[PDB]
RNA sequence: GCGCACGGCUCAGUAACACGUGCCUAACCUAACCUCGGGAGGGGGACACCCCCGGGAAACUGGGGUCAAUCCCCCAUAGGGGAAGGGCGCUGGAAGGCCCCUUCCCCGAAAGGGCUGGCGGCCGAUCCGCCGCCAGUCGCCCGAGGGUGGGGGCACGGCCCAUCAGGUAGUUGGCGGGUUAAAGGCCCGCCAAGCCGAAGACGGGUAGGGGCGGUGAGAGCCGCGAGCCCCGAGAUGGGCACUGAGACA
């Protein structure tokens, strides 16, 4: 698990700099897919923080 | 903040020993803490359509009653003299006026008279701009050019549009004029002003009102000048 | 000393607690807060990319009082606090006399808080990627 | 500010030179006051706005450098740089410690100046030319 | 955010501007509320709860992550203060005040935020919001007055003792300053010898003051002047501060 939850932090963090930088449509495509993978494999919560993070700085 | 009966004016028209130990207190508002009675209490014991303070709140929360053209959804409004008090449910319209009994009673008046108020001056300030500043006997203020304010002196009255922020008259405070007096003793008499003794202090100047042989007499500071022989607004 | 070492992971949100003992004890007796200490030392205890440098972030003592960072020397001291570090207070302008420690590491130290420093320029992956307790509620 | 240690409440003693005793025990806050906040004679000029009574607010010149001097025989306004400090006529303790309060004899670039506002009161130096 | 500085208790201190009556502040501050006039533009930040870990016996409390505001800050303008000069004008019994003009220095606002309904647009069920306009409504900021509370000043009135006759030395006053929201030996620098007292100083004793209460035919005497209302002071003794419109709570 922990291998999965480390790269699903990678993503994350990308995604955050990409719409840091603006692209909002790789930010929210990044935001999808890490979801999907969060939702099948339980993350959910574990995610949580940097789920909350994202959201804010793509309804930014 | 509270207000002990014992400490409530003695004019207000409650009992004094039988009740609770506390009165509705007025919230600082647009009158004289002794010179005004609060808006619940004006429902509970003037007009006895509450019989409680919930009810009474409940009544003035609703925004049926107004205050000299604006709703007033607060229970501890001061309401004062000449105020214009308005049901909005019923249509009935009440001016407080001087009494010679309760001292200050809410008499029904005219609809065409309800959008008026004759205020008496209580002092004039230079503002910015150079504009005048009149300052009338319930606080309320009135920003003027200062050719308009020149002529316009203290302890004359207005009757003064509340719709339209306006002066719709002026009545100089002159010998001979009907007055009423709006204070202490002789308080609700109505009469020509037709005797003055000036003292050094313009404020505490005797004056003295006739009613046909009726005299009373008061000082300067207790009257307010109504018109001439027939009184603008319906007072009595 | 014996402690009990936190060390949170700013990547990844989470922290991992570790008994520190005998070797690395000494090493993290001395430190003042904000110090420098390669991620290396903790190769025993915790697998770290060669880029990560552990910063002493603070600690808690053998009575619970905590390291205030403002205070130097590895003293015990107590402040009239008005501020977050070392005292919460309840009441707009309420000030209290608080007990706390210096910033210097010492023995009698039970909880050392640490933070992670990745390199500059760094995108790989977390080096905690799940909690224990997290991972051990995740699997049951 | 308001602080016990400069109170300015009343006095114990009667105009016939006896004690009284004390009507409070304790010292109010309405009635206390601060210490002295003067301006030094510096390099630079430092300004602080303070919270007051009222939640009003007063500039404190805790370091001054420039005085508005006024030339009545010009009638014009410079902003001039303090060398020094000639005098203090209410306290000489003052001038002698770099301190300005009103009624001081300032030395600016052009010429001997008297101050004419309460420098620990208004934060800057209005300072007339002799 | 607002309130908790009201409300509740008690009678140590106090013979005093404490209290009562009658006046002041032209020497002052005031959140909430009222009215009149005006304003609301640009930008930025952090800390909770929470998640991952705790430490400590408890009290309490540490680190990392992360979402906000009517939370915190900067910028602009409005506005404000100080010094000086001038003026028809305002108030008022009387201007050291207000307004107008002139010069410099200095400080320096705001939440168009919430809701309702309507319109339009962006966006997506991994959303259930965001944005632009309108109306209603509750709000925010500046100026002036009021209201309320508070600080301060004045004249007079109410105990016993001379087996207490001289007391006072910042004491009394002046001048210049500091502090204060504001006058003041309130405090400070200099200058003078003044100030109180037999119409009783000073010293001691007793006591919270008043509305009021008991008694007597009344004058009067007494305080059961405990309970009820108003003002005062205090929170084991003695001090000192934070926040805040307001406390030295
Ligand atoms: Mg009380
Ligand atoms: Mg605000
Ligand atoms: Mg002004
Ligand atoms: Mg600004
Ligand atoms: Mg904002
Ligand atoms: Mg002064
Ligand atoms: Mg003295
Ligand atoms: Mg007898
Ligand atoms: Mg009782
Ligand atoms: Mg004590
Ligand atoms: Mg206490």
């Amino acid at each position: 698990l922990e291998a999965v939850a480390a790269k699903l932090i990678t993503r994350l963090r990308e995604a955050e700099r990409l719409a840091l930088e603006g692209k909002t449509s790789e930010a929210k495509a990044i935001l999808k897919e890490v979801l999907k993978e969060a939702r099948e494999r339980g993350l959910e919560k574990s995610l949580r923080n940097l789920l909350l993070r994202v959201k804010a700085l793509l309804r930014r | 903040v509270h207000l002990r009966k014992s400490l409530a004016p003695y004019w207000w028209p409650i009992p004094r020993k039988a009740g609770g130990v506390w009165a509705v207190r007025p919230s600082t508002g647009p009158h004289s803490l002794e010179y005004s009675l609060p808006l619940a209490v004006v429902v509970r014991d003037v007009l006895r359509y509450a019989k409680t303070l919930r009810e009474a709140r409940y009544i003035i929360s609703r925004g049926y009653i107004k205050v000299d053209g604006v709703v007033r959804k607060d229970y501890k409004f001061p309401i004062g003299l000449m105020d214009v008090v308005e049901i909005v449910p019923t249509g009935e319209i009440y001016r407080v006026v001087p009494d010679e009994a309760k001292y200050y009673d809410l008499k029904p008046i005219p609809s065409s008279e309800a959008a008026l108020k004759p205020l008496r001056v209580e002092g004039k300030t230079a503002v910015s701009g150079g504009r005048i500043q009149l300052h009338f006997h319930d606080g309320r203020n009135l920003i003027l050019p200062p050719d308009v304010g020149r002529q316009i002196k203290t302890f004359d009255t207005v009757v003064y549009d509340l719709e339209n922020k306006a002066i719709k008259t002026h009545l100089p405070l002159r010998l001979g004029q009907l007055a009423v007096v709006t204070h202490g003793g002789n308080i609700g008499f109505v009469g020509q002003f037709f005797e003055v003794v000036w003292t050094l202090k313009r404020r505490q100047s005797v004056v003295a009102l006739r009613k046909g042989e009726e005299v009373r007499r008061t000082i300067l500071d207790y009257i307010m000048v109504i018109g001439t022989e027939a009184p603008v607004v319906k007072i009595s | 000393p014996t402690f009990k070492l936190v060390l949170s992971d700013p990547l990844s949100g989470k922290a991992r607690q570790f008994e520190i003992k005998d070797p690395l004890a000494q090493r993290f007796v001395g430190l003042r807060i904000g110090e420098e200490i390669d991620g290396t030392v903790l190769k025993e205890l915790i697998e770290l990319p060669k880029g990560v440098k552990i910063r002493i972030t603070g600690g808690s003592g053998v009575e619970g009082a905590p390291m205030h960072p403002g205070v130097p020397g590895p003293v015990k001291r107590y402040i009239l606090a008005d501020g977050p570090p070392g005292y919460r207070p309840r009441k707009r302008g309420m000030r209290k006399k608080k007990l706390v420690r210096g910033d210097t590491i010492t023995d009698s130290i039970v909880q050392i808080n640490a933070v992670l420093v990745y390199p500059e320029g760094y995108s790989g992956p977390p080096a905690i990627p799940l909690g224990a307790k997290e991972l051990e509620k995740l699997k049951g | 500010m308001k602080l016990g240690a400069f109170y300015k409440g009343g006095d114990l003693v009667k105009p016939s030179g006896g004690k009284k005793g004390r009507v409070r025990k304790t010292k109010k806050k309405a009635l206390g006051g601060g210490p002295p906040q003067i301006p030094k004679l510096g390099e630079e000029d430092i300004r602080y706005v303070e919270r007051v009574r009222g939640g009003n607010h007063k500039v404190r010149l805790r370091q001054a450098r420039y005085a508005n001097v006024y030339i009545p025989k010009e009638r014009r306004h410079v902003k001039a740089k303090i060398l020094s400090i000639v005098s203090s006529p209410s306290n000489p303790d003052y001038a002698r410690r770099n301190y300005i309060v009103k009624g001081a004899i300032i030395q600016t670039e052009v010429g001997k100046a008297v101050v004419t506002s309460r420098p620990g009161q208004d934060g800057v130096i209005n300072a007339v030319l002799i």
